[PDB]
RNA sequence: UAGGAAGAGUAGUACUGCCCGUACCGCAAACCGACACAGGUAGAUGAGGAGAGAAUCCUAAGGUGAGCGAGAGAACUCUCGU
RNA sequence: GUAUGAGUAGCGAAAGAAGGGUGAGAAUCCCUUCCACCGAAUAUCUAAGGUUUCCUGAGGAAGGCUCGUCCGCUCAGGGUUAGUCGGGACCUAAGCCGAGGCCGAUAGGCGUAGGCGAUGGACAACAGGUAGAGAUUCCUGUACCAGUGCUAAUUGUUUAAC
RNA sequence: GAGCUGUACGUAAGCGUUGAUCCAGAGAUUUCCGAAUGGGGGAACCCACUAUCUUUAGUCGGAUAGUAUCCUUACGUGAAUACAUAGCGUGAGGAAGGCAGACCCAGGGAACUGAAACAUCUAAGUACCUGGAGGAAGAGAAAGAAAAAUCGAUUUCCUGAGUAGCGGCGAGCGAAACGGAAAGAGCCCAAACCAAGAAGCUUGCUUCUUGGGGUUGUAGGACACUCUAUACGGAGUUACAAAAGAAAGUUAUAAAUGAAGCGGUCUGGAAAGGCCCGCCAAAGACGGUAACAGCCCGGUAGUUGAAAUGGCUUUCCCUCCAGAGUGGAUCCUGAGUACGACGGAACACGUGAAAUUCCGUCGGAAUCCGGGAGGACCAUCUCCCAAGGCUAAAUACUCCCUAGUGACCGAUAGUGAACCAGUACCGUGAGGGAAAGGUGAAAAGCACCCCGGAAGGGGAGUGAAACAGUUCCUGAAACCGUGUGCCUA
């Protein structure tokens, strides 16, 4: 959480896009059927939400 | 709606696997996605170029689990055909 | 609206008794003639009660 | 609860009164405690994924928390438990003879 | 015609073209009659022989053998023939 | 809730027969042959309506006026592809709503501009193929309608092509 | 402070003493329909315009903001029509709808029934429709009540009293004041008059606004007189004018600590039960634990606790303010109103001898030597100043939240609903509207053998009980069977 608030509100969007790409790949692999570490979906969703909340509260 | 957001997940059955050979891939999309938003989203994600897209709406099936009845989700199925010269989405 | 704009008098309700005092429900309307007066600085045409018009208002 | 994972326990009431052991689980939702070597039961199970031979299985079964008294490693007797703040944290205290349980 | 007016068409190339319905029954066991009900349900095509004919009898393409049976051949009731 | 009527009425128009097969179990399920019925229909399409009843693999408790290895029944997986077909992004009739407005104890009634509203008007794709389910939609040939860009000449500039 | 990923068994994958799951206060996101408000519409759907940015070689596509109507207001344009008005556009505030099936104010307003028929009358200004609300609403500071003497705004309660009265004088309707209580609070305009302006110049004026004065009946005010007084003081956002900022205390929304028996002993599946002994208590409330627990658990009495937000109280702050006596020449104190005639309604009062209040139409005063009332009316007396307005408390009701209570029910009862109930089902629709609780302390929920295709059984086993086996405590009666002692063609 507090590991994020020390970033210049620009690279966090880059991390957000990267996390979105990783989440989509994980969902795609689960749909195919070759995924086992299913906790990654929740982990990435929570991370994206945290960074979105930091963006919104920055103003 | 984000490009990652429009495309939900592939549909892997016997029919879709049988059609993958002819450069046709079957996906799920947002219930509110046009036939051209999907085309541009696929071009953006998988880095190919698309010839045609065909969409179709599926209603909700009726299921029961013991004294309790409800309808499954509502799907929006799409089929992307890719041009003569471009990469092939893996699926695997 | 059928109501005098100067004094707000309208239709009311009451009985119409006969001999032997049978009660029938009637109404008392009011004299509302249509005239042209100065509702605001600019003149217009509105309802004015005859009694309220007997002295004081211009036409 | 007043009894957590890993303690030493002397049961006091039931078919299996008077014995002692450790605790291997606790279910705060149901107020039950699983104590090894206490309240052993027989399970008739078919062959399956684990235990692929079935047979009669002998395992424990949870018991209510009220049937449990803590046992002190410094003294060694069933005692009621109090609390004290040592340093800047609260610790449990054997409120029978006064020794700090931890 | 009023009006706009520095762009215009021409030929050839390649590219672009959204949303909803799209299964199935549809003179029926899936629609309207509480039913796997002798009832009702708009429109298009609707062959041959004899015939004026979409009448009538037997047939083609096509479709069915009707969701209780077998066996005796009394009275009586119903539909029929002398 | 359970009896008597009682193992009684009924089993809802119609031609079936035999030989093989599966199956614990076959008049009732699958195949073959013979026979029979409709044929301006009991045939082939498509509207309204219904809403998964459609296909594959399993099942036989309940439903099926009997039986059932079967099914429009139970369980799990699947299945509907459009610039050209029908309807919107085009148009209006009956009718409906209706800015201002007229009328009226309250509520509201009527109505102008305007807008909705097909059962009608307008408008460019045909023939084939596909053994589990889609076909003027997918695929192979050949086409047409509207628009954009780009190459090539052509043409005009306010007594002004368009 | 040690487990957790809901119901709900699970499998899988994971996270936790760097402090998870959970609990409370405050924040961000909040698709689409719905007043729905860019246009349209058959609910959750279709289709845009204007700006800004973005993508492609371009068409195609994507994000962000705005765009309904009405009322009040400012400005700009502006018709027949010359000036202007109507209209048109932009800008700023406000409204719309919901409900808590309760409470209450207004507009409108029945019949069944009773009278042993029925029309006056009652039922009833009830049910119902519509509008406006507020946490309460309505009423309220005497043109009053009352009589040999006086009171002193309004409301609610006890008596007055089923009295005085109304009444096809039938059925029936039914007061008030005096007395005793709860609660108590008073004020602000108009009018003369002073000053200012602007406008009409109705033109030496009038008429409109602003500021100041001033509001009462033993008359008051204006106007002239003196006295004190401008922050000396008083006052306040609940009326009396209104808008903010604080500090302290206190409270509401999470919690902490909290004494005393593992006592022995018999029965039992198990002790909280019996017997014999001890202890705490400001704690012997309630619930749970293998049966009935002050001393086993959560707890209770008592004592502590708030980082954040809301409520409340005292104070600071802030803001606003002339009140005494005497003359009382001249002026003022609510105009188409008060009353009256006609026709209705409410007052307990049905037009009657009918005061009192309101409505519709007509007629229509005085004005301080004046005006009104004391149940027709006149004279005398007594009391009081209408035709402008505001106002807390004592009162009514509970959709709700916290803590509790019951000589209230216990599954045909109690809500329709103890269970995925306004559900299943019925109807085109408004609408109507059920049935359905209990294994065991703990799933320990019957491994294994035999008959069968299964279902179901018979052994074995868990269990105190399997005649407790996934409608599973208890299991009555009607009803259906097998055996048999006595009688029966
Ligand atoms: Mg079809
Ligand atoms: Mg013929
Ligand atoms: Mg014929
Ligand atoms: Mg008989
Ligand atoms: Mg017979
Ligand atoms: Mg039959
Ligand atoms: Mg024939
Ligand atoms: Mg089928
Ligand atoms: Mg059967
Ligand atoms: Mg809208
Ligand atoms: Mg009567
Ligand atoms: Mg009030
Ligand atoms: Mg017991
Ligand atoms: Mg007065
Ligand atoms: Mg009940
Ligand atoms: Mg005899």
């Amino acid at each position: 959480a507090n590991d994020i608030r020390d970033l210049s509100t620009t690279e966090i969007q880059d991390q957000e896009k990267a996390l979105k790409e990783e989440l989509f790949n994980l969902r795609f692999q689960l749909a195919t059927g070759q995924l086992e570490n299913t906790a990654r979906i929740r982990e990435v969703r929570k991370a994206i939400a945290r960074m979105k909340t930091i963006v919104r509260e920055r103003e | 709606m984000d490009a990652r957001d429009i495309i939900k997940r592939p549909v892997v059955t016997e029919e879709s696997t049988s059609i993958l050979d002819d450069k046709k891939y079957t996906f799920e999309v947002d219930t509110r996605a046009t036939k051209t938003q999907v085309k541009y989203a696929i071009e953006e994600i998988f880095d190919v170029k698309v010839a045609k897209v065909n969409v179709m709406n599926y209603k909700g099936k009726l299921k029961r689990m013991g004294r309790y009845a409800g309808y499954t989700n509502k799907r929006r199925k799409a089929i992307v055909t890719v041009t003569a010269d471009s990469k092939e989405i893996q699926f695997f | 609206a059928k109501e005098c704009v100067i004094t707000g008098r309208k239709s009311r309700s009451g009985n119409k008794r006969s001999h032997a005092m049978n009660s029938s429900k009637r109404t008392w309307k009011a004299n509302l003639q249509k005239v042209r007066i100065l509702v605001n600085g600019k003149p217009k045409k509105v309802w004015v009660s005859a009694r309220a018009l007997k002295s004081g208002k211009v036409e | 609860m007043h009894v957590k994972k890993g303690d030493k326990v002397k049961v006091i009431t039931g078919k299996d009164k008077g014995k002692s052991g450790k605790v291997l689980a606790a279910f705060p939702k149901k107020d039950r405690v699983l104590i090894e070597g206490i309240n052993m039961v027989k399970k008739h199970t078919k062959p399956s994924n684990i235990n692929p031979q079935g047979g009669i299985l002998n395992v424990e079964a949870p018991i209510h928390v009220s049937n449990v008294m803590l046992i002190d490693p410094k003294t060694g007797e069933p005692t009621r438990v109090g609390y004290e703040v040592k340093g800047d944290k609260k610790v449990r205290v054997a409120k029978k003879s006064g020794e700090v349980i931890d």
